[PDB]
């Protein structure tokens, strides 16, 4: 079956990323199609029948705002090679945590850039939400990026304007950390469809986009080809089992049934698992997802499984289920992680103890020691034991959890190695766990 | 016009016997400026348990999702927890 990849689309409010993302989903997927159908029919009123996809998208938006559409916010579309789960990045401030600890981390980020002179500049501001999103993606290891310069119609498909925008955008993303040479730059019109799915006829000078990859140079013309050219990432199927619990139910005649997302490895009936940080061990009686009973739950599946001799009381949300015979999960005395401080009205000193969200855990952890301040992009140590951290700083920090906690090094188990630091009604920092002092 | 995001919240019961109709009515009764409740369905998650999956559209600057999640979770008699199934910009 088409392989599965996740994509997050980011950009300034005036970039036109919603119309852009909407167009892809509209023509390459099947979301709220009954609503789309209604408006395609209604559009006959505009003239004698012809209609712009962007018009239909506009009407769908208003319909969604009324709260009467039927499909959920989980959006997908297809490319020749993939089934893409896409997220048109909300501007909502609470989305930052969701981006960090939510399920479905991105395999590629698509940065939509407005081509108009005023709108372009407003978009690359040093304090803009767009840069923060880009920084968060890079920090979380989203190394694949695609840039689409939208609204090319408003600048009359001028080659020089496109080139200057590529230039300035490359500087913008380079400062974040991406190597522009690996990024395809696609001039598009989300409203008119140019280079979206079919190549444009408004720019004779356009030879197509290109990107250097490890195997060679890849080229294409459209945004869809760019997406289809995203490189296949390797999935955790092969790593030990890790399943953070979201809920634990007590069902009559069946027993204890924890529910959670399989982040790494596979869960199957017959395995003997352990729940950290508690340390409880038991056999997996059966596994279920939606309506079907499973022979196995693979990475990505949100499954419910039944275990015996475990009061629901002895395991809870935040605990991590793993294989007892293949690097079983454990609590920790502390963990050291690289923390990137986001823009926020404050400064961090050793002793700081805000709530940390890691997988399904919500625990206050002390910034026990500020070990080093590092050059963010290279990781080079700039100083030992800084006395405080301010927005923009990248640093190695020793954390001591206030409650029993199970975390992993980002290198070994990514979904349990990244976290969000909450404070001031916002995520003030993002962490990547580098070492864990486990518990025995 | 104000920035909005469409969110799909998963609201989990305590067991397979929890009154899901009361649970969703309690969620929809929640009134906040900039909050629009949308479609919902009761989705099986296994072993006879069904979660509530409900859409809502929020104005970013007026509706705190953290607060919204916390408010729903106040209905302890029906709700064990809530999670964001997905969210998109509008
Ligand atoms: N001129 C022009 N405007 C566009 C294009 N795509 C989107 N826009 C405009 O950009 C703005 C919005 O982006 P959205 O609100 O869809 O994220 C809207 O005002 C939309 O009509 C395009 O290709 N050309």
């Amino acid at each position: 079956e088409k392989s599965h990849i996740n994509v997050v689309v980011i950009g300034h409010v005036d970039s036109g990323k919603s119309t852009t993302t909407g167009h892809l989903i509209y023509k390459c997927g099947g979301i709220d199609k009954r609503t789309i159908e209604k408006f395609e029919k209604e559009a006959a009123e505009l003239g004698k029948g012809s209609f712009k996809y962007a018009w239909v998208l506009d009407k769908l938006k208003a319909e969604r705002e009324r709260g009467i559409t039927i499909d959920i916010a989980l959006w997908k579309f297809e490319t020749p090679k993939y089934q893409v789960t896409v997220i048109d990045a909300p501007g909502h401030r609470d989305f930052i945590k969701n981006m960090i600890t939510g399920t479905s981390q991105a395999d590629c980020a698509i940065l939509i850039i407005a081509g108009g002179v005023g709108e372009f500049e407003a978009g690359i501001s040093k304090d803009g939400q767009t840069r923060e999103h880009a920084l968060l993606a890079f920090t979380l290891g989203v190394r694949q990026l695609i840039v689409a310069v939208n609204k090319m119609d408003s600048v009359k498909w001028d080659e020089s304007r496109f080139q200057e925008i590529v230039k300035e955008t490359s500087n913008f993303i380079k400062k974040v950390g991406y190597n522009p040479k690996t990024v395809p730059f696609v001039p598009i019109s989300g409203w008119n469809g140019d280079n979206m799915i079919e190549a444009t006829t408004n720019a004779p000078w356009y030879k197509g986009w290109e990107k250097e990859t490890k195997a060679g140079v890849v080229k294409g013309k459209t945004l869809l080809e760019a997406i289809d050219a995203i490189e296949q990432p390797s999935r955790p199927t092969d790593k030990p089992l890790r399943l953070p619990l979201q809920d634990v139910y007590k069902i009559g005649g069946i027993g204890t049934v924890p529910v959670g997302r399989v982040e790494t490895g596979v869960i199957k009936p017959g395995m003997v698992v352990t729940f950290a940080p508690a340390g409880v061990t038991t056999e997996v009686k059966s596994v279920e997802m939606h309506h079907e009973q499973l022979e196995q739950g693979v990475p990505g599946d949100n499954v419910g499984f039944n275990v015996k001799n475990v009061s629901v009381k002895e395991i809870r949300r935040g605990n991590v289920c793993g294989d007892a015979k293949n690097d079983p999960p454990k609590g920790c005395a502390s963990f050291n992680a690289t923390v990137i401080v986001l823009n926020h009205p404050g400064q961090i000193s050793a002793g700081y103890s805000p709530v940390l969200d890691c997988h399904t855990a919500h625990i206050a952890c002390r910034f026990d020691e500020l070990l080093e301040k590092n050059d963010r992009r290279s990781g080079k140590k700039l100083e030992d034991h800084p006395k405080f951290l301010k927005s923009g700083d990248a640093a190695l920090v020793k954390f001591v959890p206030s409650k029993p906690m199970c975390v992993e090094a980002f290198s070994e188990y990514p979904p349990l190695g990244r976290f969000a630091v909450r404070d001031m009604r916002q995520t003030v920092a993002v962490g990547v766990i580098k070492s864990v002092d486990k518990t025995e | 016009p104000a920035a909005k995001s469409i969110v799909t919240l998963d609201v989990k019961p305590w067991d397979d016997e929890t009154n899901l109709e009361e649970m969703v009515a309690n969620v929809k009764a929640i009134e906040m400026e900039g909050l629009t409740w949308g479609a919902h369905q009761f989705i099986p998650i296994g072993f006879g348990i069904k979660k509530l999956q409900i859409n809502c559209v929020v104005e970013d600057d007026k509706v705190s999702l953290d607060d919204l999640q916390q408010s729903i979770e106040e209905d302890e008699d029906h709700v064990q927890s809530t999670d964001i199934a997905a969210m998109q910009k509008l």
